[PDB]
RNA sequence: AGAACUGGCGCUGCGGGAUGAACCGAACGCCGGGUUAAGGCGCCCGAUGCCGACGCUCAUCAGACCCCAGAAAAGGUGUU
RNA sequence: CGUCGCUUUUUGAUCCUUCGAUGUCGGCUCUUCCUAUCAUUGUGAAGCAGAAUUCGCCAAGCGUUGGAUUGUUCACCCACU
């Protein structure tokens, strides 16, 4: 994968094909957070076959539909599973976040992943993801915007270069 | 001699650590060499008494 | 991390009367005035609430290790209002096998003039920081006494004596030679 | 669940170039008439058609 | 120094963007540098604004944190934000700013023949000021 | 006709990028005050990758070979140089429409003086980072006009506090007279069409 | 130094990799308009002169783009 | 006992350039460069009392000789420093 952009949740469940063996396989889910639902749906196999002994030859997906959010207008605290894979080993992480969506916070992850540890987008797995509250965070990045009556002000303001004049004569004041 | 003023001279003389490594000298609780050229290393002993 | 704020404040007595130009602190008392000017350490300085005289330094947003120069400031503050209501007054004793080590004052306090250090011929001419002066002790052997406003200046002006009596080429854990400060005490007391 | 027909036809396009090419994989290009880069032709969907397409 | 704050309820004007030249309310920070924001009557609704995109005004608004957008509009016109905003000297710099980019050719005209005409006028009664100056200076 | 910048709080590169660009466009460029101009990273490191550059010498003779200067007004012309085509006669030209001085000269002390917000040091870098004057890597190294230079600043400086008296005194002049009466009529319509 | 499979170079220009036998794109009659590939867009030097997004990093030896043109074990209360 | 490296002043290994020719050892003469510092400057550590040594650091600024045997490079010895 490459998670190109914002990335999208999709729901995507899917059977193998019925066998003489088995009649009506069991069908399961996943929760699959992809760009598009072409990569949704090749990375619904990329995880059942980690766990079952399904593959896409042998099986199909009976649905794959964009899940979304139901409040996008709620500031939320999402912590969610890793499995990235490092240069040496592989480990498992947790790791909050805080986002009004839960499709953006994996994407504010994949960012941080390749910022902080310099993971790629296909050496990291998701295990799962969900909305916790306030006195259930253990970091303090997002413990500290837990304040009612929160204030800070903007020190040192810097933007639009060039799009003013390139040579003015004037000091631009950084409030 | 003056053992008070013994005592006063030698806790800027004798009461010190020395690296192994950056050969400094550094101050009694150390725990690492300051120096750049070491690394701030961790492998630190006593000043030599006499 | 970029926390969301941090801040000391300082209780400042009647006494003394501070004010500031911005991230310069005027800090005027009873035995003199003195300043500083804090212009590269990205801070606000704001004294707050009359009859008191409050002093909060608060830093917005900041780094780590900018985390930890917002109590830099307020402990430099502190001894401008401990300089100027009590002084600075750094006590430094002659240690000295054999050789005796004579000491006089040339200029006013402003010169110490060494000589006789370890037997030797060459003399060690000390001038000091503007601010502070000399005093050969009373009631006590080979002590030297060092008064000032701040402590920079005393403390900085105490290393050039401890300096200047360095052995060289020879043993420094026996030859325990030298003028080395023995007390960090004020010039006023018990206040 | 309603799970349609997966498709009857289906249009390739070339998106590479002529030379560095391999001995099986210039056969089948000259057999999906894919000759130049960038030219299409709609295949039909059949299982040796798919295996065709995977070569490629 | 920090005069104006972001707080729940800080009126602020956006810059750039999509919303641009239109107000809002700070109603929630998401985290560091985004917020969550609307304008229950200046036709933005509920969404995330960068900071750097926004524009800190002095107006602030009293209502609970993280509203809905009843609560918020209630309180955007039990202050009347819109009659304050434009009685302020920089919403006329704005509306003046735009004004002059819409001078057409001919009005452009008018505003050439009615400045030449007040520049000498102030340039007499500054000259006459000149020559009363000496004369002041003069005993 | 022709810029003039005025160099103090830029960096060396970002302005000398635009003066670069703006040269083979065919304008005339004047930076002016160039001792002022900042180089980011602390002091330290900046005059050692100029002593770097000084033991750079041809072997068998030095008389021929790099022209190490020393005045800043050349250091900054030497970095324009290094972003211009100069050895073809389309950029032999570029390097001649760049007049750059040091201090402020008497055709320049009287003309406005632009700045460029693309350079300079408050917007580019971030505030926590430390920088090196060009005035003092090149005294460090080999520079011998900078207290003759600041001797003269001084009187320059003090030659324009008293016209930026006088012409605030016509600005308090002019606004008082704006106040009188009956230019009402001409601000109907200025007013009206941004005053 | 010697083999296997495929492609290429030799016989082959062109765009890029500053430079180049073989890398990466793409193969070539003579031209106009359009659009891209690989690679890029501070200035040499065409194009980010976007009010680009999130983080990480201070080097008194910083880092900087396949082949590819310089590094290891070990260590750091340096910071995340 | 291990184990990771660097260097190209050793010797190999290879055979790319040169067979219509690149004059092949050593010394003498002479200039420059490197630092992995023998000495001289400033330093830190000793099992540094002093004297003398020893081990590190910034550092190539400035020095590093006179001879006997030997074609010698290398060696080895006398003497000065
Ligand atoms: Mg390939």
């Amino acid at each position: 994968m490459k998670a190109s952009g914002t990335l999208r949740e999709y729901k995507v469940v899917g059977r193998c094909l019925p066998t003489p063996k088995c009649h009506t396989p069991p069908l399961y889910r996943m929760r699959i957070f992809a760009p598009n639902h072409v990569v949704a749906k090749s990375r619904f196999w990329y995880f059942v076959s980690q766990l079952k002994k399904m593959k896409k030859s042998s099986g199909e997906i009976v649905y794959c539909g964009q899940v979304f959010e139901k409040s996008p207008l709620r500031v939320k605290n999402f912590g969610i599973w890793l499995r990235y894979d490092s240069r040496s080993g592989t480990h498992n992480m947790y790791r909050e976040y805080r986002d009004l969506t839960t499709a953006g916070a994996v994407t504010q992850c994949y960012r941080d992943m390749g910022a902080r540890h310099r993971a790629r987008a296909h050496s990291i797995q998701i295990m799962k993801v969900e909305e916790i509250a306030a006195s259930k965070c253990r970091r303090p990045a997002v413990k500290q915007f837990h304040d009612s009556k929160i204030k800070f002000p903007l020190p040192h303001r810097v933007l639009r270069r060039q799009h003013k004049p390139r040579f003015t004569t004037k000091r631009p004041n950084t409030f | 001699i003056e053992p008070s003023l013994r005592q006063l001279a030698q806790k800027y003389n004798c009461d010190k650590m020395i690296c192994r490594k950056c050969y400094a000298r550094l101050h009694p609780r150390a725990v690492n060499c300051r120096k750049k050229k070491c690394g701030h290393t961790n492998n630190l002993r006593p000043k030599k008494k006499v | 991390m970029k926390t969301i704020l941090s801040n000391q404040t300082v209780d400042i007595p009647e006494n003394v009367d501070i004010t500031l130009k911005g991230r310069t602190v005027i800090v005027k008392g009873p035995r003199g005035t003195l300043r500083r000017d804090f212009n590269h350490i990205n801070v606000e300085l704001s004294l707050l609430g009359k009859k008191k005289k409050r002093l909060r330094v608060d830093k917005w947003w900041g780094n780590r290790k900018e985390l930890a120069t917002v109590r830099t400031i307020c402990s430099h503050v502190q001894n401008m209002i401990k300089g100027v209501t009590l002084g600075f007054r750094y006590k430094m004793r002659s240690v000295y096998a054999h050789f005796p080590i004579n000491v006089v004052i040339q200029e006013n306090g402003s010169l110490v003039e060494i000589r006789n250090f370890l037997g030797e011929k060459y003399i060690r001419r000390v001038r000091m920081r503007p601010g502070v002066a000399c005093s050969v002790s009373q009631a006590q052997k080979d002590e030297l006494i060092l008064e000032g406003n701040d402590i920079e200046l005393v403390s900085n002006s105490a290393a050039l004596i401890q300096q200047a009596t360095t052995v060289k080429n020879k043993d420094i854990r026996k030859f325990l030679d030298g003028i080395y400060v023995s007390e960090k005490g004020t010039v006023q007391q018990a206040d | 669940f309603y799970v349609p027909a997966e498709p009857k036809l289906a249009f390739v396009i070339r998106i590479r170039g002529i030379n560095g090419v391999s001995p099986k994989v210039r056969k089948v290009l000259q057999l999906l008439r894919l000759r130049q880069i960038f030219n299409g032709t709609f295949v039909k969907l059949n299982k040796a058609s798919i295996n065709m397409l995977r070569i490629v | 120094v920090f005069r104006r704050f972001v707080e729940v309820g800080r009126v602020a004007y956006v810059s750039f963007g999509p919303h641009a030249g239109k107000l809002v309310a700070i109603v929630d920070v998401i985290d560091q540098n985004r917020a969550l924001v609307d304008g229950p009557c200046t036709q933005v609704r509920r969404q995330a604004m960068p900071f750097k995109c926004m524009q800190l005004t002095d107006f602030i608004l009293k209502f609970p944190h993280s509203a809905h957008q009843k609560y918020v509009r209630q309180a955007w016109q039990k202050a009347d934000i819109n009659t304050k905003w434009a009685a302020t000297r920089w919403a006329k710099k704005i509306e003046a700013r735009e004004r002059k980019a819409k001078m057409t050719d001919f009005d452009r005209f008018k505003v050439m023949k009615a400045k030449k005409m007040r520049n000498r006028i102030i340039k007499n009664e500054v000259k006459k000021l000149q020559k009363a100056a000496l004369l002041k200076a003069s005993p | 006709q022709v810029l003039v910048l005025d160099g103090r709080g830029h960096l060396l590169g970002r302005l000398a990028a635009i003066v670069a660009k703006q040269v083979l466009l065919g304008r005339k460029v004047v930076v002016v005050r160039c001792e002022g101009i900042n180089i980011s990273g602390n002091f330290y490191r900046n005059k050692l990758k100029y002593l770097a550059f000084l033991r750079k010498r041809m072997n068998t003779n030095p008389s021929r070979g790099p022209y190490h200067f020393r005045a800043p007004s050349r250091i900054f012309w030497r970095t324009v140089r290094g972003m211009l085509p100069h050895k073809t006669k389309r950029g032999q030209a570029a390097l001649d429409r760049l007049k750059v001085f040091d201090g402020i000269p008497p055709p320049y002390d009287k003309k406005k003086r632009m700045v460029v917000p693309a350079a300079l040091k408050v917007v580019r870098l971030k505030p926590t980072r430390k920088f090196a004057y060009l005035g003092r890597l090149a005294h460090e190294v080999g520079w011998k006009y900078q207290a003759v230079t600041a001797t003269l600043e001084e009187k320059r400086k003090e030659k324009a506090k008293i016209h930026y008296r006088k012409k605030k005194q016509l600005m308090r002049l002019r606004k008082q007279a704006e106040k009188n009466v009956e230019k009402k009529i001409d601000k109907y319509t200025e007013v009206l069409k941004t005053h």
